[PDB]
């Protein structure tokens, strides 16, 4: 689930680690 | 306040405090060894084990190592496994375990920890809420919704549960239902309710129902530092970037890209039309609940700075043309896509997620009338073979009332004032 045109998702980024 | 020492740990409180003292003084390095010595000497001490974990946690911060943080995450688990662990310490250790698991993106692992925490402390409302966040972070809104329903059946006044329930309801296009939950939730002032997401979606829900009180909440979100302005409400921002609804090519500095799009616009059009005719399934309906009504679909060539190889086989020349412009192909907070909209379409006022991109629109097939786009207080029209540029982090709105289809080409670029290093490091959106 990605934020392309909007801000519909709880988080729009997905980080893994440092 | 928090009691962290069981009967035996109370008998070694001097050694334990000594080691913890070294950790607070930033001398994390000899603190690790101090707590590791205590763990060898007292292998069942929960407080010693927790100290080892916290030190490993700080060492992860210093060294920036995923591997050692992974170690810390195991040590936090180890604390919970030991006998006679004080309730406060058990909760603290497993809470931190989850937090750090989420940081690494082990969201599945985090969930099991949160489920365990709720199992261990069935009356702790905050932990049920945290479990709800865990479900949200993995995209499981169904299970998230259940959790907050469960919380609200016991604790109806819990603001955290209300804003999050409201957020889920709005995501489900339960606009009217979501408003009182978002509103009462923010109004509760409970910790975790003062979040830009809830201001953003409350005002939007209100806009969709014709409640003119919407901008009062945008104004408040601005006042509380969530929005750059009442018009520009993106939540993933680099502060300071030049902010204006409409941009000229020269103002962006991407004049070579604009020249190429406008000079070569017909090949871009023609490949788009070919896909419409021979492979229309490559156009995917807009799926972010932005439409009041009508038909709107997009055919994406690049997203998050990654070329879609299969999609580019449908528009090979267009993709080859774009390869020359890393300012868009490397824009990891934007896309490159065809966008088709048909008559009887109205896109709600909405806002993009980040101020770090600018959005170019190349007209490909534009009916003489019926099509227009508003950004902020200004409405404009497309032209075939001509580029429009706007900042979609500003509120914008779209209508299609022509008598045939409207096709544009959307090319996102990094905000020009972003440095090469910022362009390199910003997480993808
Ligand atoms: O593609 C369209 O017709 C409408 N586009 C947008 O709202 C956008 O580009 O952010
Ligand atoms: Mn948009």
């Amino acid at each position: 689930g990605k934020c392309k045109d909007g801000l519909g998702e709880y988080t729009c980024t997905s980080l893994e680690g440092f | 306040k928090p009691k962290l020492l069981n009967k035996f740990d109370k008998t070694i409180k001097a050694e334990l405090d000594a080691a913890e003292k070294l950790r607070k003084r930033g001398k994390i390095e000899e603190a690790v060894n101090a707590f590791k010595e205590l763990v060898r000497k007292y292998p069942q001490s929960p407080r010693a084990r927790y100290g080892k974990a916290q030190c490993e946690d700080d060492l992860a911060e210093k060294r920036r190592s995923n591997e050692v943080l992974r170690g810390a995450i195991e040590t936090y688990q180890e604390v919970a496994s030991l006998p006679d662990v004080p309730a406060d310490l058990l909760k603290l250790s497993l809470k931190r375990r989850s937090d750090r698991q989420q940081f690494l993106g082990h969201m599945r692992g985090s969930l099991l920890t949160l489920q365990r925490l709720v199992q261990l402390f069935p009356n702790d409302t905050s932990l049920k809420n945290d479990l709800g966040v865990g479900y949200l972070l993995i995209g499981d809104n169904d299970n998230a919704k259940k959790v907050y329903e469960e919380v609200l059946s016991v604790t109806p006044n819990d603001g955290f549960a209300k804003v999050h329930y409201g957020f889920i309801l709005k995501a489900q296009n339960k606009i009217a239902e979501s408003i009182p939950y978002l509103k009462e939730g923010i109004e509760s002032g409970d910790p975790g309710t003062d979040d830009g997401r809830f201001y953003f979606h409350l005002g939007d829900a209100m806009q969709r129902v014709g409640n003119k009180e919407a901008y009062k909440w945008y104004e408040l979100g601005h006042k509380r530092g969530h929005f750059a302005s009442v018009w520009q409400r993106s939540l993933y921002n680099v502060n300071g970037l030049k902010a204006q609804p409409w941009w000229t090519p020269k103002e962006t500095g991407y004049t070579e890209l604009v020249k190429s799009l406008e000079r070569n616009w017909k090949l871009i059009r023609d490949e788009g039309l070919a896909v419409m005719d021979k492979a229309k399934g490559l156009f995917l309906p807009e799926d972010e609940n932005l439409r009041e009504k009508g038909d709107w679909s997009q055919f994406t060539l690049w997203q998050q700075g990654r070329r879609n190889e299969n999609a580019c086989k449908g528009a090979p020349k267009t993709c080859t043309l774009l390869e020359k412009f890393p300012e868009t192909t490397g824009c990891r907070r934007g896309q490159i896509k065809y966008s088709i909209m048909h008559p009887g379409t109205h896109v709600w006022p909405h806002t993009g997620p980040t101020n770090c991109r600018l959005r170019m629109h190349l007209g490909l097939v534009i009916p003489k009338e019926g099509c227009k786009i508003r950004c902020a207080n200004e409405t404009k029209t497309w032209e075939e073979g001509k580029v429009l540029i706007f900042d979609d982090s500003f509120e914008h709105e779209v209508w299609q009332d022509a008598s045939s289809f409207r096709l544009i080409f959307i090319v996102d670029v990094w905000h020009p004032e972003l440095t090469p290093q910022q362009r390199r490091s910003l997480p993808a959106i």
